[PDB]
């Protein structure tokens, strides 16, 4: 009994790795053109209905929480919102001294002291001439310095771009696609932790549709858990790592501004515009949002019940409101119609729950400028948008981050929090992994080249 | 592989003056917020100071201590003034895990080996 | 009956279907350009691999080089009907990069053998 | 595929105002220029205006009308004033062939549906 | 009470520049060297 060696050129086997992914967006937009913010007048067009074809007999684990995908996606994020202000126009000549004063238009008692009416010279398209331009500032964005006498709150720290009107920051879908060589599996279990085997795997060539969305806290437009919503952490027993509720359920959530703001243009120079507020038309409401409150107690039930099964049975779980920092952190920053929003959510996570129609109104603010997330150092400026700004969307899922308590005094308080903006992504791309294939095994047989 | 150093501190007389430091190496500088948190004996962690994008203080600093971040070296700065000596403790460095600061102690995931700062 | 369609099947049955995992192998911009060159590198690694064994690209190449029992240890027919190729590389993955060089000694020996055979006539 | 989408129109009184808007959708919007051109019953087509890189206008325009373009919605606007009962007629839209403007029909190759307007 | 080795060395010069706001202007003063300033027509 002999027998030799072989060589199966073509072989399936695979070895972790990782590597750089591509373009991949529906074509049914291409038509439209929109040199926006995550691209698709450039990419290769996509694929319908990839080749997703199911394994047998196979057995893969994941991990999402040591993920590569998810670390390359961001690096992408940042190097595309980089890319898409080079052509915009900088803000360097509107850091002037402003003289500001309230505005009063029979202003409801909600808000005051919340829109700034100020006035500033500015040079006009011949630098020989100026002129004396007004315009509304939220209080957000002015101080104090000595009265009347405000300026931007970022002129002093670092001067930061116009946001181009031609680009817009609602979310178009982004399908990854691997390179030639290289392959995406796919997890299929609903009973999927975020980590260990999972039986059912199949593979693909092409993820499906991933819409990136920028919040903090209540990530909108998720991708929805089939059955019995899910905790998904990394060491729960560690209370320093965030937890990703996940519910299959989603509660809608509209958000409005009832503001009929009017936009003026204002001419920095010489093809340089800026845009700047009116005159607002109409009483001024405060903006605000409104969930369900049926539906948010019964999700609320689900995910109360869901979390005992990791922290026993006879524990006394209360939900508390944020815990109180950065203004972006304590509400949750979520984009809307060009608009940055910053809505108040002590409402919501306010209850607590023992082991035994209306509607929730919250108020909410807004930022003309924001210090982007993707840099310490450069802000941004959100130009107004005209008329009456409402959006809905859908509350997928929570970001929770639980309290360090004793031991004992087993109530057991969880906090929303987030910002991590790393997270956001990793409730999407918690299924796929990426895989490299290695043809040319060693197996035994018998032969005998012939001479 | 993130790591993070530490400035000396040591004795100061009270009312005295004091500077700390501390140097993020291991990950990029502009894309994370350092705080820092203290620790007095026979009590729990809580926030003193951090720079994200704005300045944060906590409610006992009343404006006595100043903080700022250089990019160039990448490290941050604490400029303490006139310290009473109730402010003795152990003042850790922590990295955010991202550009906001949350005065929770679960919102870091670095910490520092701890400097200690005493007054008498 | 697709692209690594039969990954948990048995090996000797993997062996059924085996160009479809080798033709569907070499099918921000600068992102897609780096994927592509190193797409067509690693292809004409693997061939070059092959060319200097005794074979160019007939998919299936027997070497006579001979096999070690300690390497494996298994009988013959009990890998080629139940256990699968992820399993199996798992098994030689640690004896893995001195095959290879047994392969190429056997194939410069063997070739220049068979170059002074047809110089004699 | 290159298509045009015009604005409403419709009635308005003598001497009253208008605003007319031709969307192209297709081509490049900063490669090419629009104008508009008006087809009275009984007569042939004629110019009436349209922006290039400068402004252009008919003869019987007089400064009544105004046209400027938005480069962000890729859209060209033609502000009516005035309007006279001898300006009812239908109101085309077309795209130049490139970046200029001329005032014989030929000079364009995508014309719009046609907007009716009328002046009682 | 500079040394005798080097007098025309370090020259102290005052410039306005403009501050952080684009209104106001400051008057600040810095050390060059003698190699980085040239007269014009004194000081
Ligand atoms: C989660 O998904 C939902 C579902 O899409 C999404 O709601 C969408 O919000 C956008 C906000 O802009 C809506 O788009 C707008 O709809 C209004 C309705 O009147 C239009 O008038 C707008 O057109 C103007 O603005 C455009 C902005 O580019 C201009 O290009 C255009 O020329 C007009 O000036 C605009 O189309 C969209 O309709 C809804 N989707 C719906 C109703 O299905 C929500 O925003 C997502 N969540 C988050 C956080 O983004
Ligand atoms: C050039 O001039 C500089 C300014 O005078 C010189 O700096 C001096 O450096 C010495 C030693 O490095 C210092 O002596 C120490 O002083 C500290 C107290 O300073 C505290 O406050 C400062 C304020 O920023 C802070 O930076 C310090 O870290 C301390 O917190 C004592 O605690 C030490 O024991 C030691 O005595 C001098 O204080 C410092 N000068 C000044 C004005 O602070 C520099 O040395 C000169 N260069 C050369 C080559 O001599
Ligand atoms: C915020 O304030 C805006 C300013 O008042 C509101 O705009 C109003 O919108 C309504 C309906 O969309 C208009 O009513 C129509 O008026 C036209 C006549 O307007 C003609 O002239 C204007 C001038 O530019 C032109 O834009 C129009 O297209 C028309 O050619 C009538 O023909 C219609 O039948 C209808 O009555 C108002 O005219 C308009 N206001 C002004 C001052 O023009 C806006 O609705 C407010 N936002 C909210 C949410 O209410
Ligand atoms: C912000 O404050 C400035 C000055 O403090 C305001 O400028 C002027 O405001 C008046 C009314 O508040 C505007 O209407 C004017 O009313 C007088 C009343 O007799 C009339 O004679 C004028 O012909 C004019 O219609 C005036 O247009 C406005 N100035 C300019 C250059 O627009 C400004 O209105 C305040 N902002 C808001 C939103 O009220
Ligand atoms: C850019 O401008 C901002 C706004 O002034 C600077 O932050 C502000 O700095 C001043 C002093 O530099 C702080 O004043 C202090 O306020 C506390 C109360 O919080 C008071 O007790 C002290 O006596 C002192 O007056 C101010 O708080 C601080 N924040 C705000 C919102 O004004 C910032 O430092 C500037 N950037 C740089 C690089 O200097
Ligand atoms: C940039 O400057 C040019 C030059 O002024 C602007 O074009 C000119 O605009 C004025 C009014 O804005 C026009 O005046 C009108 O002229 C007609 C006769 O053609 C007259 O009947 C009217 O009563 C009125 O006075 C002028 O014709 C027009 N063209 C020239 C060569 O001056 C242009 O609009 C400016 N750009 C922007 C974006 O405003
Ligand atoms: C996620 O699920 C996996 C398996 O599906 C869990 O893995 C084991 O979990 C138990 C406790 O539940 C540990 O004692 C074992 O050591 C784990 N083994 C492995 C290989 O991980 C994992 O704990 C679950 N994680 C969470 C956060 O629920
Ligand atoms: C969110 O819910 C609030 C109720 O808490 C709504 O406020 C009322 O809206 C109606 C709509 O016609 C008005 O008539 C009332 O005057 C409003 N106030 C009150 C106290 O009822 C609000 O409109 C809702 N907004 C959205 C976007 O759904
Ligand atoms: C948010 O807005 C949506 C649509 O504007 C509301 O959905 C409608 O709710 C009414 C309630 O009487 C139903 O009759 C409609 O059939 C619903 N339409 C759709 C498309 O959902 C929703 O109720 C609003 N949210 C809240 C909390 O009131
Ligand atoms: C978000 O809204 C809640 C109420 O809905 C605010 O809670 C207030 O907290 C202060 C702190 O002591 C109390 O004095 C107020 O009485 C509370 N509000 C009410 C209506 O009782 C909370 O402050 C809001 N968030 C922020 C950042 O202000
Ligand atoms: C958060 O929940 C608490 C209950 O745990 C709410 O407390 C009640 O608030 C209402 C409104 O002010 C009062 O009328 C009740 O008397 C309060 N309960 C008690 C027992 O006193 C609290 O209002 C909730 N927060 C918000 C912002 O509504
Ligand atoms: C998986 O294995 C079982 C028995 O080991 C076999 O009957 C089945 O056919 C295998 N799967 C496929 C897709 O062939
Ligand atoms: C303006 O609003 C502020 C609050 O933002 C308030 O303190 C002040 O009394 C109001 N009136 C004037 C004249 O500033
Ligand atoms: C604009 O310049 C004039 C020049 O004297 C000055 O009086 C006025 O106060 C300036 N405007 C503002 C808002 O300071
Ligand atoms: C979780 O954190 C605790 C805290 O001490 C530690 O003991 C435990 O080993 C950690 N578990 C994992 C899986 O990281
Ligand atoms: C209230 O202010 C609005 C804002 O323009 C105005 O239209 C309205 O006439 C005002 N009403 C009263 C009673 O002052
Ligand atoms: C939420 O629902 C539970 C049971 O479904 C009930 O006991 C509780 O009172 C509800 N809470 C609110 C605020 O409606
Ligand atoms: C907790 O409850 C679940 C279901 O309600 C049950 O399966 C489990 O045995 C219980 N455990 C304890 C310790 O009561
Ligand atoms: C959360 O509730 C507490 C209750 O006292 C309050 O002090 C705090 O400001 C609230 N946080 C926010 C972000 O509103
Ligand atoms: C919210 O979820 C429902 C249920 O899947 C879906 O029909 C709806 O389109 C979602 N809303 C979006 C995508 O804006
Ligand atoms: C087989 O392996 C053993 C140890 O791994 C080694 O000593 C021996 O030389 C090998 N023989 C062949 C023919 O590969
Ligand atoms: C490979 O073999 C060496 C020695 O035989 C051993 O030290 C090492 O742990 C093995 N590694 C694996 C992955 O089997
Ligand atoms: C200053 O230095 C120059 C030499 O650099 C010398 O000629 C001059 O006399 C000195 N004094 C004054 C007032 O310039
Ligand atoms: C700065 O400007 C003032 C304005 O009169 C002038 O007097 C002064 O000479 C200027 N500074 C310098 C160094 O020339």
């Amino acid at each position: 009994e002999n027998l030799w060696v072989t060589v199966y050129y073509g072989v399936p086997v695979w070895k972790d790795a990782e590597t750089t992914l591509f373009c991949a967006s529906d074509a049914k937009a291409y038509e439209t053109e929109k040199h926006n913010v995550w691209a698709t007048h450039a990419c290769v067009p996509t694929d319908p209905n990839p080749q997703e074809i199911h394994l047998e007999n196979v057995t893969e684990e994941f991990n999402m929480w040591k993920n590569n995908m998810v670390e390359q996606m961001h690096t992408d994020i940042i190097s595309l919102w980089d890319q898409s202000l080079k052509p915009c126009v900088k803000l360097t000549p509107l850091c002037v001294t402003l003289q500001c004063t309230n505005v009063t238009n029979n202003i409801t008692d909600d808000m005051r002291g919340e829109l700034k009416n100020c006035s500033f010279n500015m040079t006009t398209e011949l630098r020989d001439k100026k002129q004396k331009v007004y315009s509304l500032f939220y209080r957000l964005d002015v101080v104090q310095i000595n009265n009347k006498e405000y300026r931007l709150i970022n002129c002093n720290t670092s001067a930061c771009t116009q946001a181009c009107p031609k680009v817009s920051f609602e979310p178009i879908p982004i399908h990854y696609c691997a390179p030639a060589g290289f392959a995406i599996l796919k997890c299929k279990d609903k009973k999927f932790n975020g980590t260990g085997p999972c039986p059912s795997v199949s593979t693909v060539q092409c993820t499906h549709g991933i819409k990136p969305v920028v919040s903090t806290q209540l990530l909108l437009n998720g991708s929805l858990a089939e059955e019995e919503v899910m905790i998904r952490s990394e060491n729960i027993t560690n209370n320093a790592k965030n937890i990703l509720v996940q519910f299959n359920t989603p509660v809608q959530i509209n958000c409005t501004r009832p503001n009929n703001n009017t936009r003026k243009s204002i001419r920095i120079g010489p093809g340089q515009a800026f845009y700047a507020t009116g005159d607002i038309i109409g009483d001024i409401r405060q903006a605000h949002c409104n969930v369900s409150k049926a539906t948010w107690n019964e999700t609320l039930g689900k995910v109360v019940k869901q979390l005992r099964k990791h922290f026993g049975n006879n524990t006394i779980i209360r939900f508390a409101n944020s815990s109180g920092g950065d203004l972006e952190v304590t509400t949750h920053s979520f984009n809307c119609g060009g608009e940055f929003f910053y809505c108040n959510t002590s409402g919501l996570f306010n209850s607590t729950w023992i082991s035994n129609n209306d509607s929730i109104t919250l108020p909410c603010r807004i930022k003309q400028i924001i210090n982007m997330w993707q840099r310490i150092g450069q802000c941004m400026y959100a130009p107004p948008i005209q008329g009456v700004i409402r959006c809905v969307s859908n509350i997928t899922g929570l970001i929770l981050t639980r309290d360090g308590g004793s031991t004992n005094s087993t109530t057991e308080t969880f906090r929303p929090g987030g910002g991590d903006m790393r997270d956001n992504w990793r409730s999407e791309l918690y299924k796929y992994k990426v895989v490299k294939i290695e043809p040319l095994g060693v197996a035994p047989t018998r032969c005998k080249r012939r001479v | 592989e993130v790591q993070l150093v530490e400035s000396g501190g040591g004795l100061v007389q009270a009312g005295g003056f004091l500077r700390l430091s501390c140097e993020l190496r291991g990950s990029i500088f502009n894309q994370y917020a350092m705080a820092w948190f203290r620790q007095a004996p026979g009590k729990e962690r809580e926030f003193v100071a951090g720079m994200g994008a704005v300045p944060h203080y906590g409610e006992f600093v009343k404006g006595r201590f100043t903080i700022s971040r250089d990019n160039a070296k990448s490290t941050v700065y604490l400029q303490m003034s006139s310290l009473k000596p109730e402010d003795t403790a152990i003042y850790f460095c922590a990295r955010s895990k991202s550009t906001y600061i949350s005065y929770n102690s679960n919102g870091y995931d670095y910490w520092g080996r701890g400097t200690q700062v005493t007054v008498s | 009956l697709g692209f690594l369609g039969a990954a948990g099947s048995t090996m000797g049955a993997a062996s059924m279907t085996l160009t479809v995992q080798a033709r569907n192998l070499l099918s921000w911009g600068i992102k897609q350009l780096q994927a592509r060159v190193l797409a067509v590198e690693r292809y004409l690694r693997d061939q070059q691999l092959l060319g200097i064994w005794g074979c160019s690209g007939k998919l299936i190449c027997c070497t006579n080089v001979p096999w070690n029992s300690s390497w494996s240890n298994r009988n013959l027919s009990e890998i080629w009907d139940n256990m699968t190729w992820l399993q199996w590389d798992k098994e030689i993955s640690n004896y893995t990069q001195i095959i290879y060089g047994l392969l190429e000694e056997s194939q410069n020996q063997q070739e220049k053998n068979e170059q002074d055979l047809l110089a004699l006539d």
